[PDB]
């Protein structure tokens, strides 16, 4: 931008004249411990592929069906529980 | 009797309605003096109610099962059973007065349309001319029929602007 | 005589086949 | 009703699994750049 | 005086006066001839 | 002009004097309608031998707080 | 509108009422504290319950309020 | 990208050009009117569709017409 | 960014609008890229197949759910003391009181009470067990799959029908009148004679034994010999019990007329006879147009010959055959108008002449069916006029229709619109004036001053049908009149017995309230028609926009120039007419529901006295019948009506939400969205996430469509909830 004065436009430095700044980014490779980082990158080894990561989400879909067919009954959900008596209605109906 | 309707004179519901209205008015009147302003007003209302019911029963109006007057809107049916004053005669009266006002307005608009500045004549009405045209509008049926048979009451379709289809 | 479970299963399978035909028709319509 | 367990599995499938799958697929398809 | 009569002849003044006169005439007709349900002549 | 109309109506078509003697049972009223087409039914039995429309502007309370007492003052 | 509705219901359920040496008998019986937490309560216990006074005013002094109530709706 | 068209009914008053907020119209020489000039739309890609040019045309009917079509980042007036 | 595969211009849109318009223009095949007439017709044909399959699947699902979780078998034994079950309820959000409150018709758990009347219909056509319903559902499933395969097959080059095949109007009409209408009616008659009639007499006739059961004691001999009268020897006795053999008969083609004393519905033999006569007439009509057998008619010549002399109608109907055959919108508009009118006819005939057993006793089902069909008819009518406008702006050719009825009707469109406006103004002025006059006299405590005009014309027509409640003694009201003596021993006995009874809806008694409400209905119809006709006639252009046809059927506007051009397209006219259609249908349904509410409770005086003024409509109908509905759930508990109360509030919310899109316009939202975009582009952490499509405000036309959709949905949901809750909590 060459903003050394009141010039905020520069074709040779057009990158700085459009406000393309990281503002808060900072490159630094010294932080996470090597032993802990290895454990996590190892745990999430093949889970970096779209098909494989979607498979993990597919497990959540199976859990949803598992809850309806088993989880809902184990938490004693009112819909899966029993019913007590009934009513007749306005007139002589059921 | 026209369509299963009973005359209000022999209608029991009509008499019961009149009795109930007068009874309510007397109940309200009982909470006042004999010559005070509210008492006189209530007595006047009672007299008006009785006169209205008597007039409706005497005029030959037809009452239904609910005891309220019903109007017959059909020529012939109302003319042969004495109910022409229900809708027929009022129709004639309206048509006449409505045509009177409409014809007066039409004549005023056509008369001021020939002036050099008609818009001002429309926002600032000419009272003498409007009065004269209002008086002339009473003969609107004759004038309208004469203009229709004369051909001056209509504008040629070829002279009226129209959309480009 | 209420419908049995096998009847519901058969109806669901036939519905699956119908859905397959429907998706085929939809694919043909998209083209 | 026969097979009381069927609604408990079909309702979540049609209301939770199917809608999520359909929305994800539609979102991925309406922004493909080259279909 | 001419300008005053011209102002009195404007559309709003004439409209309000005409409506007032018609309303007054109708009110007095109903005051002297009340409950006129049908045209009894 | 509006204030003058309010005071005039409270002095000629109201029950303020009667309301002063019984402010807990007499309902304030400052409007009277003419009998033309059955509208006289709007003249409610507010109290104190008076018939009119019940008002909710609070003028009676204001006048009482100011010590009006009489209709001549209004 | 919501402000005035809140004020009306609150005063009719927790302030305005009568004293009978045994307590306070509010106009609506204090249903605001148990029904104002839902929209259905506002529609039924306030709009529907309190509207019976204006829809049943025909034939009385408040008939005008019943007429305007409809006219305004128009 | 809207479609802007100029018709021979134009009188070359140049009002539409002055009313354009994105500089889409211009006056070019012509010989069908007393003004000896006609309007043109060489930069329709910058037209937003405000129709300000039509509100300034005095001919009846309008000599300049704008037909809104495919919307772009410029025709939608988006600054983000 | 290329999802609108059918619109390359829309795919280039970098905003979210691309997605929106990508879904609202998916069925406008004529506007898609690289679209021809042959491909358009083929795509429409395949879409028709898909729609047919969807309808079959829907019917199969209804049958399966009734046979799996309903109480059809129990309802058959007690059709008057058991509430039909629609389907089960499996909602994890339900609480214990909700689960216990929704268990009604002897079900194992929470269920929904049916309101569509499928129970009465299936019971009247012969169905009795759950196995039959399951078999029907499976059959419909197979039929749907077959239609899907047909739709896919006709899309292949070897089975693709040519464009000329779609234009063969004579052949299509011949096959539709003789086969789609006649043969279908004949088959229905066969089913009624072989199953419905025997089943109603306590005799079971199914696929396993229909070949060993005689529909009539004298099988086929009287039919081929000509002694058709032998098929109406002894009909069902007046003391016959449905589904049993007491007081039964052997006739299969009667014409008693009226209603069954026990079921309060039309006789099955009468309906079978009706379908047989209809089938014969339709087949005969089907043998009219010319195909490839040297005989028949040519519609083009018939139209070209319908030119009255003196030039009163101009060129007559010259070129109309091509105008209808070439334009798909013209045919769609005609079909929609006819279908909507038939829907209204169906709604008006099912309540006055119940065709299903024990249907008149189900007050909830009758009201729901009438309201449903009336709303469907209104929407279809609006669509018919909308497509007529689309035709005028996209398929009308002035040179091809020069001098015919279309050009002439367009030549005097001003007179048409002017007279429609005058009729609407007259009806509105007087209906509102009479209602307000009655309201004012009622408020002042003087009901005797009400203007109650007796509907003498409608009463006269009723007397012409046999009603003797008005003392007219006209045609059917006089026993010595020629029409009375002609049908004295045919259908008049039952017809008169049913029309002179106040226990049914066959020509109900009318009074001043009916007069006022009918004029209000006339108002709604006239104004809706005025809006639609004005939009269709002015679609090509008006004085404010002479070249409107150049901008298409739908466009936002024409800018603020020339005084302003908001809502100037034909689409906008249809948009404004939808509100009026909803209002008219609302008035019609309100009238029907209130009258039947008073009739069912044996209190016709309530409607006869409170319907003459609007306060009675608001207090004695809306406020009075809303107590149970709004009490579905309260701080004390909940009942089975809580679903309707929630739907009531839901409809109110949707309607109010639509009010936003209707009142607020695009300008405020665009600036607001720009501010939101700036906020997102400047918020840390969230900067890592970007939008693929630039967020923009809804389009003007899109906003009008969204607002109208919300308004209509809220309207329908609110009325449905109120109607069902009011007529269900009492009966
Ligand atoms: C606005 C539409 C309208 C309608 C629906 C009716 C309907 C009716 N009119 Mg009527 N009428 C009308 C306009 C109308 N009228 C007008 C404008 C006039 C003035 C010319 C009349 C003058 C009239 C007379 C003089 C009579 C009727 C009579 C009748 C009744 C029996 C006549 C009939 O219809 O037989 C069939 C009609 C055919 C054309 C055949 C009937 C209910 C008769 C009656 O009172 O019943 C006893 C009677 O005599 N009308
Ligand atoms: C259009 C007809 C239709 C409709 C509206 C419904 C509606 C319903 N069904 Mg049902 N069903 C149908 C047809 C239909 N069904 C048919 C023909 C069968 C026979 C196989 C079944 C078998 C069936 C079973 C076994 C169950 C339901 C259940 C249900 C309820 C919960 C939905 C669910 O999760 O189940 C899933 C539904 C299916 C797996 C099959 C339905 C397939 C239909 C035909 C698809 C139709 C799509 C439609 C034509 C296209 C519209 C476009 C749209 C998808 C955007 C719900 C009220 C459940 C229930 O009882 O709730 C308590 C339940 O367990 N249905
Ligand atoms: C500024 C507000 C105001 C308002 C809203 C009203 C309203 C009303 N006044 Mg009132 N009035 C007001 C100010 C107001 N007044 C003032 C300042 C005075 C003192 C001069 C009066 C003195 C007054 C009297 C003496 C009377 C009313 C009456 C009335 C009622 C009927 C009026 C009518 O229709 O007469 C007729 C309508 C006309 C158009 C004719 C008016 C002709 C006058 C002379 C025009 C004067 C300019 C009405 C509700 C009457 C009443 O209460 O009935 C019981 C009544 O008799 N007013
Ligand atoms: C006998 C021969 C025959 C038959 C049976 C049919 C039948 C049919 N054709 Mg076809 N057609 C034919 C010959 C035939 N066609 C020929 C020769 C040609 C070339 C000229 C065509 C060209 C053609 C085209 C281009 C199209 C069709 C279409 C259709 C379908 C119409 C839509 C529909 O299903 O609604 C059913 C209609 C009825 C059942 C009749 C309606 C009766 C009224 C309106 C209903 C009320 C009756 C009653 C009161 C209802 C009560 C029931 C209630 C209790 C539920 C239909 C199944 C359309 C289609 O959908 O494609 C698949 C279509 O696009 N046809
Ligand atoms: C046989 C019936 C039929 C057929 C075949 C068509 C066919 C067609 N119509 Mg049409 N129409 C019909 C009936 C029909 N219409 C009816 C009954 C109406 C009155 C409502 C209309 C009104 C109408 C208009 C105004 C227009 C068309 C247009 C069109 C064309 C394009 C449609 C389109 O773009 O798809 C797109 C489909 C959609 C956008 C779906 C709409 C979304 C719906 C309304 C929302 C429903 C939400 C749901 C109810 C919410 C449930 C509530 C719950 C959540 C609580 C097309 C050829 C357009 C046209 O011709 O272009 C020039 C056009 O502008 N139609
Ligand atoms: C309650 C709401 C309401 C009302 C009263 C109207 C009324 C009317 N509409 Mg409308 N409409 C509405 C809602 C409403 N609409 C909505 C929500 C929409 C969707 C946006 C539409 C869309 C619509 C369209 C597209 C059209 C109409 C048309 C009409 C007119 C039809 C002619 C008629 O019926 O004569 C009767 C007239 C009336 C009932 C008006 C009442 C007359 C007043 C009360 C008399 C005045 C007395 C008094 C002096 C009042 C003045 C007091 C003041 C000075 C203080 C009419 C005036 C059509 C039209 O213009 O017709 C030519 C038309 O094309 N409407
Ligand atoms: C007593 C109370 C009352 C009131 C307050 C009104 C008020 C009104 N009426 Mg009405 N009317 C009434 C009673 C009443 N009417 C009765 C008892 C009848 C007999 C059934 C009618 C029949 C009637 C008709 C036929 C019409 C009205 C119309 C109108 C409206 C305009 C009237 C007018 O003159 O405008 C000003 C006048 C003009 C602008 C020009 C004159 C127009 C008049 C009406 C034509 C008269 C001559 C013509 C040849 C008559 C033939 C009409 C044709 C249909 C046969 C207006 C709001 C008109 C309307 O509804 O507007 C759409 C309308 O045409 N009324
Ligand atoms: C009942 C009708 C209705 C509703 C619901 C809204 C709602 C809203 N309006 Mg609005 N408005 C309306 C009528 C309505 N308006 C009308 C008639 C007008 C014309 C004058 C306007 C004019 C208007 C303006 C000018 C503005 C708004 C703004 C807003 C938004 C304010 C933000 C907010 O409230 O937070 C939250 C939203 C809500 C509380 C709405 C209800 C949402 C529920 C509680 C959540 C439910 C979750 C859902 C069920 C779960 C998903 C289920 C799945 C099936 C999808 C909001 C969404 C302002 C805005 O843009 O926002 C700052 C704005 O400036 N409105
Ligand atoms: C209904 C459908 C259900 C579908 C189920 C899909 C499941 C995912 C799957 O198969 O992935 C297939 C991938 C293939 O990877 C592949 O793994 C290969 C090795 S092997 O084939 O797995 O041996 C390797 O060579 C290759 O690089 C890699 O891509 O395998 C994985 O890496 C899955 C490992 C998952 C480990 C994380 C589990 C969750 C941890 C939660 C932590 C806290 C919990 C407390
Ligand atoms: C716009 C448009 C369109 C559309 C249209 C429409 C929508 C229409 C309609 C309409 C309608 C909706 C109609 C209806 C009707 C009806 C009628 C016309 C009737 C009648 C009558 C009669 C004849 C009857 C008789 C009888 C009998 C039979 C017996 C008994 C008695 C009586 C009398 C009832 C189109 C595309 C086409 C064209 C262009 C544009
Ligand atoms: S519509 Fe607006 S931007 Fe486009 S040419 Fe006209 S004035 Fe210029
Ligand atoms: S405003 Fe119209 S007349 Fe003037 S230069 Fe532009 S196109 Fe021509």
């Amino acid at each position: 931008k060459y903003g050394e004065e009141s010039r905020y436009f520069d074709l040779k430095d057009l990158e700085n004249t459009v406000g393309s700044w990281d503002m808060y980014g900072q490159e630094d490779k010294s932080r996470y411990n090597g032993l802990q980082s290895e454990f996590f990158e190892r745990a999430a080894n093949g889970l970096s592929r779209r098909e494989y990561i979607l498979g993990l989400v597919a497990i959540g879909g199976a859990g949803i069906l598992a809850w309806g067919g088993k989880g809902a009954a184990d938490v004693r959900l009112p819909t899966v529980g029993p019913q007590q008596p009934a009513q007749v209605g306005p007139r002589g109906r059921l | 009797d026209v369509a299963g309707l009973t005359p209000c004179s022999e209608s029991k519901a009509f008499a019961k309605r009149k009795k109930n209205e007068v009874k309510a008015l007397n109940k309200r009147l009982k909470n006042y003096e004999a010559d005070s302003a509210p008492a006189l007003a209530l007595k006047a209302t009672i007299a008006r109610t009785e006169a209205r019911f008597d007039k409706y029963a005497k005029q030959g109006l037809l009452c239904g099962t609910d005891g309220l007057p019903h109007l017959i809107a059909d020529p012939g049916l109302a003319l042969r059973y004495g109910h022409a004053g229900d809708v027929f005669i009022p129709t004639i009266g309206f048509i006449y007065f409505a045509g009177w006002l409409g014809y007066a307005g039409s004549k005023y608009l056509q008369a001021v349309a020939a002036t050099a500045k008609p818009i001002e004549k429309e926002i600032i009405i000419d009272v003498p001319l409007a009065w004269k045209l209002l008086w002339e509008g009473f003969g609107w049926p004759l004038r309208a029929f004469a203009e229709y048979k004369n051909g001056s009451l209509m504008e040629d379709d070829a002279k009226i602007t129209v959309s480009p289809r | 005589m209420p419908i049995a479970d096998y009847q519901v299963f058969t109806a669901l399978f036939l519905a699956l086949a119908t859905g397959i035909f429907a998706v085929r028709l939809g694919v043909a319509l998209y083209k | 009703m026969s097979a009381q367990f069927l609604p408990s599995i079909l309702v979540p499938l049609v209301g939770l699994v199917f809608p999520a799958v359909a929305m994800a697929s539609m979102f991925l398809y309406i922004e493909k750049e080259e279909i | 005086m001419k300008d005053f009569t011209t102002y009195l002849s404007t559309a709003p003044v004439l409209t309000l006066l005409s409506v007032t006169v018609v309303a007054g005439l109708l009110i007095e007709i109903n005051r002297f001839f009340p409950d006129a349900l049908i045209a009894a002549f | 002009i509006w204030l003058s109309g309010m005071y005039f109506h409270g002095a000629r078509f109201s029950n303020y004097e009667a309301w002063l003697t019984d402010p807990t049972h007499i309902k304030p009223s400052a409007q009277v309608v003419w009998p033309i087409v059955g509208q006289e039914i709007l003249n409610a039995d507010v109290g104190g031998g008076f018939q009119g429309l019940q008002i909710t502007s609070g003028f009676f309370q204001l006048w009482r707080a100011a010590g009006i007492t009489s209709e001549l003052q209004l | 509108s919501i402000v005035i509705f809140h004020f009306s219901w609150k005063m009719q359920s927790d302030v305005w009422g009568t004293v009978s040496a045994n307590g306070v008998s509010h106009i609506t019986g204090g249903n605001f504290a148990q029904s104002a937490n839902t929209i259905n309560g506002w529609l039924r216990d306030f709009l529907w319950a309190q509207s019976s006074q204006v829809i049943q005013s025909y034939g009385s002094a408040l008939s005008a309020y019943g007429l305007i109530f409809l006219g305004a709706h128009f | 990208s809207h479609t802007v068209k100029i018709y021979d009914t134009c009188i070359g008053c140049t009002q539409c050009v002055r009313a354009c907020p994105t500089d889409v119209l211009e006056m070019v020489p012509w010989d069908g009117c007393k003004a000896n000039q006609i309007a043109s739309a060489p930069r329709t890609e910058d037209c937003v569709g405000c129709k300000r040019c039509e509100s300034a045309c005095p001919t009846d009917f309008l000599s300049v017409r704008v037909y809104l079509g495919s919307e772009t980042t410029r025709s939608m007036g988006l600054a983000y | 960014k290329l999802f609108p595969k059918f619109s390359q211009a829309l795919a280039q849109d970098p905003t979210t609008r691309r997605i929106w318009f990508g879904i609202a223009t998916a069925h406008d095949f004529e506007s898609h890229d690289g679209m021809t007439e042959e491909r358009l017709y083929q795509k429409i044909f395949a879409s028709h197949f898909g729609q047919l399959a969807i309808i079959f699947l829907w019917t199969s699902g209804n049958l399966f759910h009734v046979a799996w979780q309903g109480n059809f078998e129990q309802w058959v034994q007690d059709p008057l003391h058991i509430r039909p079950i629609a389907h089960a309820i499996w909602d994890p959000h339900f609480g214990q009181p909700a689960v216990e409150a929704f268990t009604r018709g002897g079900a194992s758990g929470p269920v929904n009470i049916s309101t569509s009347g499928v129970y009465q219909w299936w019971y009247t056509i012969g169905l009795r067990t759950n196995q039959e319903l399951y078999t029907g559902s499976i059959f419909l499933l197979v039929l749907a799959a077959l239609f899907l395969f047909a739709g896919w097959l006709h899309l292949q080059p070897a089975f693709q029908p040519a464009l000329s095949w779609f234009k063969n109007a004579e052949s299509r009409l011949n096959h539709h009148l003789a086969g789609l209408f006649g043969v279908s009616s004949l088959a229905w008659t066969g089913h009624l004679v072989h199953v419905a009639i025997p089943e109603s007499r306590g005799q079971h006739v199914g696929w396993d034994n229909f070949l060993t059961v005689l529909p009539h004691p004298a099988g086929l001999t009287p039919f081929f010999t000509g002694n058709w009268a032998a098929y109406a020897e002894n009909p069902d006795s007046a003391s016959h019990v449905f589904n049993t053999a007491q007081g039964s008969g052997t006739a299969i083609l009667t014409f008693l007329g009226g209603f069954h004393p026990q079921t309060q519905s039309l006789w099955l033999t009468d309906m079978a006879h009706h379908h047989l006569a209809i089938a014969v007439i339709f087949i005969l009509a089907g043998h009219m147009y010319r195909t490839i057998f040297g005989i028949g008619h040519s519609m083009r010549e018939i139209l070209e010959a319908q030119t009255p002399p003196s030039g009163s109608l101009g060129a007559g109907h010259k070129g109309l055959y091509d105008t209808v055959n070439n334009s798909l919108h013209f045919q769609l508009g005609l079909a929609l108008a006819s279908v909507g009118t038939i829907s209204s006819l169906v709604a008006q005939h099912m309540y006055s002449l119940p065709p299903y057993a024990f249907l008149a006793q189900d007050f909830t089902t009758q009201a729901a069916l009438y309201t449903h069909h009336q709303y469907i008819a209104g929407f279809i009518m609006c669509g018919a006029f909308a497509h007529g406008a689309i035709f005028f702006v996209r398929d009308y050719d002035p040179a091809q229709n020069r001098g015919n009825v279309l050009a002439r009707i367009l030549d005097h469109k001003e007179a048409l619109i002017s007279h429609l406006s005058w009729a609407s103004l007259f009806l509105g002025f007087h209906t509102l004036g009479l209602y307000v006059h009655n309201d004012v006299v009622q408020a002042f405590g003087t009901p005797e001053k009400q203007i109650l005009i007796e509907p003498v014309f409608a009463q006269w027509i009723q007397a012409a049908h046999g009603k003797t409640a008005y003392g007219f003694d006209f045609l059917l009201s006089s026993a010595t009149s020629a029409p009375s003596l002609a049908g004295q021993a045919l259908w008049l006995p039952g017809w008169l017995q049913g029309i002179n009874s106040d226990a049914n809806s066959l020509f109900l008694t009318i009074g001043p309230g009916d007069f006022l409400v009918h004029h209000a209905i006339a108002l709604g119809l006239h104004t809706t028609t005025l809006i639609l006709v004005k939009g269709a006639l002015d679609a090509r252009g008006s004085k404010l926009m002479p070249d409107k046809k150049d901008f298409g059927y739908s466009f936002p506007c024409d800018g603020p120039g020339r005084g302003g051009t908001c809502d100037i397209s034909a689409w906008d006219a249809f948009y404004l007419a939808v509100f009026w259609m909803l209002n008219t249908i609302g008035w019609v349904t309100f009238y029907w529901h209130w009258k039947h509410l008073g009739i069912w409770q044996g209190n016709v005086n309530q409607f006869n006295e409170s319907s003459t003024y609007l306060m009675g409509w608001l207090r004695d109908y809306l406020w009075l019948n809303s107590s149970q509905l709004i009490n579905g759930y309260n701080p004390f508990g909940m009942n089975s009506l809580s679903v309707w109360a929630w739907m009531f509030l839901f409809g109110h919310l949707i309607y109010a939400t639509g009010f936003m899109f209707l009142i607020s316009w695009r300008g405020y939202w665009q600036e607001l969205i720009e501010t939101l975009a700036w906020a997102h582009e400047r918020t840390p952490l969230a900067n890592l996430v970007r939008w693929r499509d630039k967020p923009v405000a809804l389009s003007i036309v899109q906003a009008r469509l969204v607002g109208l959709t919300h308004f209509s949905v809220g309207y329908v949901l609110t009325y449905a909830a109120f109607l069902i809750a009011s007529t269900s909590g009492k009966f």
